[PDB]
RNA sequence: AGCUGUAAGUAAGCUAUGAUCCAGAGAUUUCCGAAUGGGGGAACCCAAUAUCUUUUAUAGGAUAUUACUUUUCAGUGAAUACAUAGCUGAUUAGAGGUAGACGCAGAGAACUGAAACAUCUUAGUACCUGCAGGAAGAGAAAGAAAAUUCGAUUCCCUGAGUAGCGGCGAGCGAAACGGGAAGAGCCCAAACCAACAAGCUUGCUUGUUGGGGUUGUAGGACUCCGAUAUGGUAGUCUGUUAGUAUAGUUGAAGGAUUUGGAAAAUUCCGCUAAAGAGGGUGAAAGCCCCGUAGACGAAAUGCUGACAACACCUAGGAGGAUCCUGAGUACGGCGGAACACGAGAAAUUCCGUCGGAAUCCGCGGGGACCAUCCCGCAAGGCUAAAUACUCCCUAGUGACCGA
RNA sequence: GUAUGAGUAGCGAAAGACAGGUGAGAAUCCUGUCCACCGUAUGACUAAGGUUUCCUGGGGAAGGCUCGUCCGCCCAGGGUUAGUCGGGACCUAAGCCGAGGCCGAUAGGCGUAGGCGAUGGACAACAGGUUGAUAUUCCUGUACCAGUUGUUUUUGUUUGA
RNA sequence: UGCUUUACUCUUUAAGGACAAGUUGUGACGGGGAGCGAAAUAGUAGCGAAGUUCCUGACGUCACACUGCCAAGAAAAGCUUCUAGUGAGAAAACAACUGCCCGUACCGUAAACCGACACAGGUAGUCGAGGAGAGUAUCCUAAGGUGAGCGAGCGAACUCU
């Protein structure tokens, strides 16, 4: 899971508060799936988000 | 380019003693084979093979004026002959 | 020096190149053995070869 | 009219046929280094294919081409036939460095403060990394307002330590109105019509080229009449001139005496000034020298104006049946961030996931929310100047330093 | 920069004596004789490491734990020669870089084919002489390995060459 | 036709094959040597006599050869054959020529390396003699190399050996 091939989704980072507002650092990552798609007719395998599978 | 092969003859105490057996002490520029020196000598003096010998020299210090510097690298060449002489030097 | 060098043909340039290199051999061996009251002829042969090579540079563009 | 650097010293020479020196254009440029034929412990070693060379001949020498990836075009190809991997050849672009500066992003601390310390602050600072440019970023209203309105952005003064946020503690802290600097607006997607190809059932759907078309007072298609002019440019390193940058030329006027080693110092009598700023000379000079004020000057290369040419771009009036106006977008739940705003009564902007609209009788906003009114059309791009910095160049200045 | 400590502590394990030299100057330099020490090492040869300390001729300002005519010190000149020795134009172990490739906020991490890498494998020369310094390197004699040019006795590219 | 392997028949201290330290000639009329010694100012140049027998005798060499044991003891190239193939006619003898790049002086149980020093410390490998002796122990010695980089007096306290 590194990028999207169609959209521009990539992994990132943000805080994490818990019930007395102590902050740490997360790794917020997108849902990604290895999908066989038809790039210029020739099939590849590539990472596509599930958001573009609607 | 074989006139930049040989530079000078060496005139020392052993080099004059090499003259008695048809052996001559030249300074050849760096990165030169034995074969270039044979071809250059045969071009410039009409003599033959009886193979060359080739040395190298590591440099030295000198000091003049609170300064410290090396000298050049060198490369000798002790060329032997078969049949001719060089009363040229 | 320049002008009569610009008067020659093409091959005579190469002939004078060979003659001046042989004079440089002779001035080297006659410097090593303690000779040559003229030592200021060594710049002249070098700069003559230089001027000849620039003249041959210009004529072949 | 003297010259061969520092640097004396010797010995050789050069120049009136104009040296040395200065300025603008050229030529040559060993080997390592992104290093790029292969290798390596940088400045080394070892190759391949052509061509020309030395020797009776192999050995020896010289020149040119040979990395990787991708942009395009050919051949070649095959698990498996059709053709896709792949291979080969040609063609197009990159690859590293600084200026220890200025800009935009990703990721992101601790000591310290709170007289301790957990949310908070230090602080999105220091450090790393990517991406550029001479500037970057932002920029043509889904805006600021509350009328009686104004019309892209940036920067400065003022609003103001005000309204606000905050274990409401330490502390953080705006924006609009007003005055100025500088001023500028353009191009698409769609709906429509042609030229071609395809399942063309010859239904005329899809795809490419060319015309059309760019908005809120809604505008465009489409229809009917006009009409073929007017006017701008944020291009063309194409010309023709004006200027300027890099060598320069010329440039006024004083003598004697005393003390002196030596006078510019002193004492008499003069002269100059579009020049009495400065430096040098055996001590302190308007009149000794270098200069300064003024005046003049460019073969060569670069730069900036100008105005010619050439490129571009730009039409009116009325009608309103039908059609078009940016989609997994707007928006909602959940979890985080950005807004001065720490979930707070929390609008507006993003990010991850899961749900998910309407089409002008429409849609957004005016700090939860509803109704009324007012102001505006998102989900497509481009854009000069006013602004910040100085590695380096030229010319200057300082109640800045004097080992 | 200069004192006090103070002309004090120290002078870094070991056996020297005399005669004759040179010289302005001698226990400390040269020469001669006798004595003494190590002798599985204080004797010989090489691998690292050092980088001209090597040899010849001069010099005595500083260095030498004293002196010094001497020196590994200062000045000037001069010496290291390879078809066969050790390495390259041969091979691979540990390990490292690793076209494509597989992962990963950037940076980058790991890895097939192919490589690089001796402490190992494989490989053709022996004795003597010579100088102030070099010697399986120079010369003396006798060999060996791989080639190239003229001579030497065999033909379909079927191989029967 | 090379290599591997299964069944059957013979064959066996036999035969075939493979390796081998070493010896004898040649090299060699050569150079080596106890000692003599000039022709100038050199023990220099030049001249050389013997080369025997017995005793001890190696983990140096055959050679990891042989027996035994379990902890079960590197790879790739060089080399050798057989075919695939390529495919004028090369292959012995003789003679003459060619064979590239880097290191080579010196010190190297030290005064020249590692310790700030001309320092009682450390430094991998090979050779390592004689009389006694198991021996590389210990004592004295050969070949060789040193006499230590402050001394001269006196012979009290005290400290060390």
């Amino acid at each position: 899971a590194k990028v999207c091939y169609f959209t521009g989704r990539k992994t990132s980072s943000g805080n994490n508060r818990s019930h007395a507002m102590n902050s740490t650092k997360r790794t917020v990552k997108p849902n990604l799936q290895k999908v066989r798609v038809l790039i210029d007719g020739k099939p590849k395998k590539v990472w596509v988000s599930a958001r573009a599978l609607k | 380019e074989l006139l930049d092969v040989i530079k000078r003859p060496v005139i020392t105490e052993k080099s004059m003693l090499a003259m008695d057996e048809k052996k001559y002490t030249f300074e050849v520029d760096t990165r030169a084979n034995k074969t270039l020196v044979k071809q250059a000598v045969e071009s410039a003096f009409d003599v033959k093979v009886a193979n060359v010998n080739i040395l190298n020299v590591r440099p030295k210090f000198k000091r003049m004026g609170k300064y410290a510097g090396y000298t050049k690298k060198r490369r000798k060449a002790i060329v032997t002959l078969t049949e001719d002489s060089k009363e040229i030097q | 020096k320049v002008k009569e060098i610009r008067e020659l043909t093409t091959a005579e340039m190469l002939d004078k190149e060979k003659q001046l290199k042989e004079e440089l051999f002779n001035l080297r061996f006659q410097l090593a053995t303690g000779q040559l009251e003229n030592t200021a002829r060594i710049k002249e042969v070098r700069q003559s070869i230089a001027r000849i090579k620039t003249v041959l540079r210009e004529q072949a563009n």
